[PDB]
């Protein structure tokens, strides 16, 4: 059933949940509401590979046991003027070195 | 109004469901502009406080088996200090 | 008493875990463990006059029960199941939980019962009744990491709060 998703474009991650039958499309018509730009106008991914606007996320392959909430599944979206820019994502920063002491 | 933003100190923006926010009792407090700005919390440690979120509200009954919720040993030490800024 | 502040700092710590499901009857618990994976368990309060607490588990026969004793200001199992010196005693209750957990990610035992009558629990993973705070959660990370909390990068506040709980589980 639920899927939970991290939704990632440059440095905007959006914390998101959708049903497994939800369609790819549907995804879409939730950035909008957020990010306030139309679906046409927007591209998505799974890893390096895009996502057609009519399959659900399971036909997608996003199961419910590999989208959980502590451990969610990354969206990567990408927007159009008449290019569709490339994907990219920005990394988190990285944790510093374990103290020796939890070696 | 549904969603708020959340900031971490080195600029990613993090939007998560309002009612998700209000876990933190820090956060309730100055919510209840639609941004908060963490400028001592990194991202790697604000995304994992956002998971976090998710799972509280998710997992607040227990008709569901409520999983573990993994916390790499190099986070533990900034989580916990965020945990306690946040208080959640 | 000494006694009387040991026992409210383990009713205290028990309290802390996120697994104590307080007043919950049997057949609740048997309800609420048949669906688990081996070893998954919980505590509880004892519907018996003499005992305050109770262990359910999931074993592979399905959920079991397995009593808590208190006498002389220490816990141990049920003494009505093996001989007492083959039952450490403990101070505060999670700390028992705490060993026969260990002892079993220790793989110093497993879901097979020994053969010689000593005491075989099997226990993997709590069951919570809800969510326990990211605070608590970061908490059992470090204490999974080390014991020695004092030499740690952190302000002495929280290390405080490591302190009031210590156990892996
Ligand atoms: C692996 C744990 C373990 C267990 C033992 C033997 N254990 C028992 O034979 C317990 C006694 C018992 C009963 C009730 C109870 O609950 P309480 O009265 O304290 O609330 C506490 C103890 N029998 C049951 O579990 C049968 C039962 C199960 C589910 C159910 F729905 C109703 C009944 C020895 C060593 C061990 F390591």
């Amino acid at each position: 059933m639920d899927v939970f998703l991290m939704i990632r474009r440059h440095k905007t991650t959006i914390f998101t949940d959708a049903k497994e039958s939800s369609t790819v499309f549907e995804l879409k018509r939730i950035v909008e509401g957020i990010l306030k730009r139309p679906p046409d106008e927007q591209r998505l991914y799974k890893d390096d590979q895009l996502l057609d606007d009519g399959k659900t996320l399971g036909e997608c392959g996003f199961t419910s046991q590999t989208a959980r909430p502590q451990a969610p599944a990354t969206v990567g979206l990408a927007f159009r003027d008449d290019t569709f820019e490339a994907l990219c994502i920005e990394p988190f920063s990285s944790p510093p070195e374990l103290p020796d002491v939890m070696k | 109004m549904m969603y708020v933003k959340l900031i971490s100190s080195d600029g990613h923006e993090f939007i998560v469901k309002r009612e998700h926010a209000l876990t933190s009792g820090t956060i309730k407090a100055m919510l209840s502009t639609n941004e908060v700005n963490f400028r001592e919390i990194p991202s790697h440690v604000l995304s994992k406080v956002c998971m976090y979120f998710t799972y509280k509200v998710r997992y607040t009954n227990s008709s569901t088996e409520i999983p573990e919720f993994p916390i790499a040993p190099e986070i533990a030490l900034e989580l916990l200090m965020a945990a306690n800024f946040l208080d959640c | 008493s000494m006694q009387a502040a040991r026992l409210a700092k383990a009713l205290r710590e028990l309290g802390q875990t996120g697994w104590y499901w307080g007043s919950m009857t049997v057949n609740e618990a048997k309800e609420k463990l048949k669906e688990a994976p081996e070893g998954t368990f919980l505590i509880r309060d004892s519907s018996h006059s003499d005992y305050l607490l109770t262990i359910s588990v999931k074993t592979s026969a399905g959920p079991t029960n397995l009593r808590i004793e208190y006498q002389d200001g220490k816990f141990r199992l049920d003494s009505i199941i093996c001989v007492k010196s083959k039952l450490k005693q403990f101070d505060s209750v999670v700390h028992l939980i705490d060993y026969y957990v260990q002892m079993c990610k220790d793989k110093r035992t497993g879901p097979e019962a020994p053969r010689n009558g000593t005491v075989h629990l099997y226990l993997t993973k709590p069951l919570y009744t809800s969510a326990p705070s990211l605070q608590h959660l970061c908490r059992l990370t470090i204490n999974k990491c080390t014991g020695a909390i004092w030499g740690l990068p952190l302000p002495t506040r929280l290390k405080d709060y490591l302190e009031e709980y210590k156990f892996q589980v």
